[PDB]
């Protein structure tokens, strides 16, 4: 990674390194995998981004997934940026996603003034198939998302919410399937309560009543 | 296209 | 976060993250999470506590709740600070609204001169402020058992009951008023027969020391 | 906690953290569970050994215990040190200052270290969390009929370190209280070693 | 609103 | 290692020495070791890249491969070229002193990330070797799923067109029908 | 600690506490926990290792055994330095008594003072010397086994006998007799093949034979 | 150890002390345990050497013949080096005899003049030199099988048979090589082998027989 | 009041 000591770069340490790979192997591609790599990522060269993906060993079908998407944002930008002095040159597609750029042209972009933050960039890229591949691998729809006989409200509404964040809806419809679906899946005890309560709940006041 | 899993930020 | 070498940036550790999502998944919503959050997130950036706060990753319930809190404590900064039309002398910098200090419309570099501006403000620690809020809510709720239940058994130790129910007192996160009436009468009332007649026998305004002492 | 590099400020650390709360759910409340915490909180602010404290899950039954004994010493320093800024009990604690006002102090020429005195506060009342926690007396610790006289000795000292008598009186049940509750066989030797006889060659003479 | 989980502050 | 603070050299940490000791213990040699070669390996001189590849106890058999493909790379670079000679490079021929020399130097010789793509070009032909199954041989069962095959067939693809031809009857005639230009995930979901 | 980085001081870390903690635990008091006590330990002034013993639970006969033999040695520092009745010079500090090298009657300040001074008078050497000189006296005496006991079994390997003969000798001592009592107690079978190679045999020379 | 910031000394950390005394009691005198010694005792002075030999708890046999060779060494170096009588120059050090390079008699200080002198004296390096040279002769000795009994199985894959035949040659430590291991195969995989012929590669002979 | 656990120093 780039930082501070002026800019200064820095090999990828072992901790960050393992720390990567067990959230891949304990979570699979639960949402919270995402700023979990954003976090890991703080600062990350192309070069770096690409050993943190390169590392991940099982999941092959995702990770090829994860290339297409690289390729199809990495042709964007050279239609977006056309090949056209004493300046720097530009970095092309395949030079910001790593395949065709060497460390020494990463830091030179990314410490230049102004700078090219090749790594944001192309950690953005990333992020973006890695939010198709959590849609993808989300096992249940919301719609079959229901309270058991004897489950705890809680749970549910954890199962909810956690199954709400995975499919990455829109806003709107996220709060179209909030307002209507949430309160009519419930069981009947609790829905006896929840109903009694009357409209205009908060989530707290529902929780702590079902409880 | 998703709209990402990032709940606060 | 930011941190002395003057103050300057650093990235947020494996070891930090790591810990955060462990004692969450550990120790779920008990009284303890709460400063153990609090101390990881030292000097904390809104971006920081942002990245903590997305990488939990059960719990889903509890931080659209969350979510909501810092919602109404974010509205409630631009309520309290009306945006300025007219003068610029100095001309002074641009004041935070409620969603940058939450991090939702604001740059790294923006948090981070605000924060080492002079004179600072600091946004992370009025954004960790709103968190800590929210989350005392959470742990009011996930509160197992009421004050009113916890009861000493027939044969329990006196020991291993007051350490239920000031647990109990915790998280339930009653009034200081609230909670030295009930420490008061509650506890006595609720021991058992043997070492109810032993706790009177000491009288009215003795210590906690003195109370445990006794039956044993 | 503050360091040097100047004295300066830095946050306390997870290992630090993860290690206080460590030893108070294995040890729970053992004798050697406070040179623990005075070596975890090594040049620690108010603020900072309020969140060790803080941390700690369990034992609630021992923490309120530990809050009251605090509000002593808080009231016993306003008390002595009338107001006519300097810091008052509540200061000390952390309770009513910022971390600037903690830093202001601790740094300040001449020093009041708040952190230290704060520090005293804290194992005063762990002192006597530790002597309440203590399961067995001195005067029930007798040798086996078949025990070795190293385990004995031990356990005597063990349960003498809980109870945290006076060096008189330590000193008092030591002389006394050891060889009267040894064994027949043992006690005859040792009495043969004499008077001011070292526990070296005490040890050595039932082995 | 709750009081606090803070026993020491 | 050499790394910043003016470039200065490092003893090598116990954190990387028993984390590159427990993948090739785990892992043995599946394609995803030699990334993490490369990283834990980040500014390593030729003495540390030894210490590395020493340090590990099984899978002889395989280390021995690797020393002739850097006696061959190192015989390669004494045909084509103080001067470091092919063994210099290997760190079998110089002392630390000279190493550090050479990745120091103005211009600098990085005898370092010559020697590591050396081991890298040896460490390929190993993860090659010790692919179980071929490409030809992985094809779709008439009940697994399509997302099953996926990931065995680019798992087998990476160690070592073929991935609609090898699906089943039902799926392969679905995945013919969207055509070619048809993205894996829309492959993937047509056959869900 | 005192540590470069000019002399200054550092407090003891997590990890150098723990770490003599859990070798106390797990070790108890075999030979090679004096070597672990010495390098855990090194820099550390009189406070730091009075921290290291205060903080070992359990073996409270060991460690009052360990207290009287800090005494004695304080008081032999006593004896041999005489008290100066008089004013301390300037850039000076007072001269360290017994109590004062121990940690009992001076504060880390003046501990810092006497290590960093120049001339520098170690106090925390001096004090780690004797509290290896008085854990010695107890590994002796914890020593289950004598050296004289230690023999060969019936079909045992010469390299095991060999094991827990210098593993008790280490012990019991914290030469020629050692040598000679070495082949004395081995087996008939090996005795004699031991006897073969005569004087002056090294231990590389009589394991090999035997095997 | 002695590490730059100038060269300036540091005390062994609890992870590398560690590090050693794992290694050892996992993998008593494997082959491996000697690089692993080499690559934890980076720049240690000849007080850490000392201090990671006397952490090792069992083993004693082995740690006996260490202290044999160490001694050998150091009489050999007082031999070749003689001893400089007279008074030392100002701005000198006394010439290191065997015993102070194995540190039982120098003291810190003295190591580290030795070490930061110039021109410097590597007395770390070269006691590590001898630490190693007798490491080897335990590791030798500890090899439990030969390499003359290692032979492929009735229907052993000749990927297990391999690391098996280098794993014990490398404890050993003794062309000849070579055509033991094409001798020492299976009549099966022996055939295929012989018919690729002389100067062929071990990655040649593998994918043969796979 | 305890005296201390604090057996050395
Ligand atoms: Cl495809």
């Amino acid at each position: 990674p780039i930082v501070q000591n002026q800019m200064v770069h820095q090999c990828i340490s072992p901790r960050t390194l393992n720390a990567w790979v067990k959230v891949v192997e304990e979570k699979a591609f639960s949402p919270e995998v995402i700023p979990m790599f954003s976090a890991l990522s703080c600062g990350a060269t192309p070069q770096d981004l690409n050993t943190m993906l390169n590392t991940v060993g099982g999941h092959q079908a995702a990770m090829q997934m994860l290339k297409e998407t690289i390729n199809e944002e990495a042709a964007e930008w050279d239609r977006l940026h056309p090949v056209h002095p004493g300046q720097m040159r530009e970095p092309r597609g395949s030079d910001i996603a790593g395949t065709t750029s060497t460390l020494q042209e990463q830091i030179g972009w990314m410490t230049h003034n102004p700078p090219i933050p090749v790594g944001e960039i192309y950690k953005r890229w990333i992020i973006l198939g890695l939010n198709k591949i959590v849609r993808m691998y989300s096992p249940t729809s919301i719609l079959d998302i229901r309270q058991g006989p004897k489950e705890p409200f809680r749970d549910y509404v954890d199962r909810f919410y956690k199954t709400l964040r995975a499919e990455q809806a829109s806003q709107e419809v996220k709060n179209a399937a909030t307002e209507t679906l949430l309160v009519q899946n419930a069981n009947p005890d609790c829905k006896t309560i929840l109903k009694a309560l009357g409209p205009g709940a908060t989530l707290e006041e529902m929780m702590t009543a079902c409880q | 296209s998703p709209s990402g899993v990032f709940t606060f930020g």
